[PDB]
């Protein structure tokens, strides 16, 4: 790496010198020798340069929002200086576009990866990182005109197949996705061994009929990407108990199942209620989980967050839960009303994450035609009753009855989990 | 947001330390 211009070759010693005390450790010490470089040497890039990973590494110490708020901006500052050797303004701007995602200023990440496809418009890594930067922000349809620029210059790239599936899957083009997440896995290529691609390999090969999709589930196994063949979710906790169905016993959340089967006609009541006089706020299932049919939801509890609007339509029933912080509290969890309407099958999928226990609450269960299957067991809803199991597992939903079926479903942590973890772990 | 699923690249949000 060529980072060093005419000017600063005439003070490496200098440079090196404060550079080895940020090796060493001495990281205040070198913050305040490279920001006497620059107020010694105002146009060097590479003491500019220098100042900002001090701070970088600074702000990793004090583990603080503001000093690296302050790195971000010298990594800025070291383009505007003149002279600047094009391998230092690649790595300066690449940094200040990785911080700026780690703090979420997903915007601003942007605007710096334009800026380096606008200085380097040849280097194909830099176009692969702005769709990246799209993919995080939402923006499928820009990123998807990226990795079409990417694979008409370099067609053989393995990142951009994978990626370029990715956003074929998520537009629902199931069969033209699979080539492209099938050959960016195979080509080894640098990123491509992630367990989201995966994923969707093989559930887009489980939606057309190809049986091979387990062959790469068994695959993303052995690569460490899955807990199993059938628990495939990837924001995960390791150690956890991990079984498809659970007992209310086995969970310990035996005073919520009580207060769920004691009391499930006043629930059942008020999403009827909700049924026939707000339909509106039963939203239609928007994950892009079902082959055919019906599904809405009527949420109550998402992300550990009441919904007061929410809570006004059914008050006994939030009145309820509120005792219980196992379910209120669950970050990685929601507590909805579920309707079903026949003729509706849910295709095989995971849950994002291990953390959780998904319980069902039969509320108006038709005699015959609704059934779920988790891992290999297929079982049956009933009213006033409470099913528990895994949804981290592979599990399949059909509804083929003359009538609605609708439950409530209450997530509860995993009970294993320790306190400080049930604190600690980023919502879902 | 992944709820039922995993549809998204990302399922959490990043916010810093
Ligand atoms: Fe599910």
């Amino acid at each position: 790496p060529k980072l060093l211009n005419k000017f600063d070759k005439t003070i490496k010693a200098e440079l090196d010198a404060a550079e080895k005390l940020r090796k060493r450790g001495k990281i205040e010490e070198a913050v305040n020798a490279f920001k006497e470089l620059v107020r010694k040497y105002p146009q060097s890039p590479r003491a500019r340069y220098g100042k900002a990973q001090c701070e970088d590494d600074l702000a990793e110490k004090r583990r603080s929002n503001e000093v690296l708020r302050g790195a971000i901006e010298t990594y800025q500052e070291v383009a505007s200086l003149p002279d600047v050797p094009a391998d230092l303004l690649k790595l300066s701007l690449k940094r200040r576009s990785d911080r700026q995602q780690f703090l979420g200023h997903m915007r601003g990440s942007l605007l710096t990866l334009q800026r380096l496809v606008q200085l380097f418009p040849n280097d194909t890594s830099l176009k692969n990182d702005l769709g990246v930067g799209y993919l995080l922000i939402g923006d499928n349809d820009n990123a998807k005109k990226v990795y079409e620029e990417v694979l008409s210059v370099t067609p053989n790239d393995g990142f951009a197949k994978v990626h370029y599936g990715f956003i074929l899957k998520a537009q629902n083009k199931i069969a033209e996705s699979i080539p492209y997440l099938k050959e960016g896995i195979e080509s080894g290529d640098p990123g491509t061994d992630d367990g989201r691609f995966y994923f969707h390999l093989g559930d887009a090969m489980q939606r057309v009929g190809n049986k091979e999709a387990y062959k790469w589930y068994e695959l993303g196994h052995k690569r460490g990407h899955f807990a199993s063949v059938w628990q495939r979710s990837l924001y995960n906790v390791n150690g956890l108990k991990a079984q498809p169905w659970w007992t209310p016993k086995e969970t310990g959340y035996t005073e919520l199942v009580k207060s769920l089967e004691r009391n499930w006609k006043l629930i059942r009541d008020e999403g009827l209620a909700v049924m026939d006089k707000a339909k509106g706020l039963f939203l239609p299932e928007d994950e892009n989980l079902r082959e055919k049919g019906d599904w809405s939801q009527f949420t109550l509890w998402q992300q550990g967050r009441r919904n007061e609007n929410a809570c006004k339509g059914a008050p006994k029933t939030c009145t309820l839960l509120e005792k219980f912080p196992e379910t209120t509290g669950c970050r990685r969890g929601q507590i909805k009303y579920s309707i079903m309407h026949p003729g509706t099958h849910v295709w095989p999928h995971t849950g994002p994450t291990n953390c959780r226990l998904r319980m069902h609450l039969g509320l108006v269960i038709p005699k015959e035609g609704c059934k779920i299957r988790c891992a290999n067991e297929t079982k049956t809803w009933e009213e006033g009753k409470v099913l528990i199991f895994d949804d981290s597992f592979e599990h399949e939903v059909w509804q083929d009855a003359s009538s609605f079926r609708l439950i409530f479903i209450v997530d509860v942590w995993h009970p294993e989990l320790t306190p400080q973890q049930r604190r600690s772990l980023p919502a879902i | 947001k992944c709820k039922d699923g995993l549809g998204e690249y990302t399922c959490t949000s990043l916010e810093g330390f």
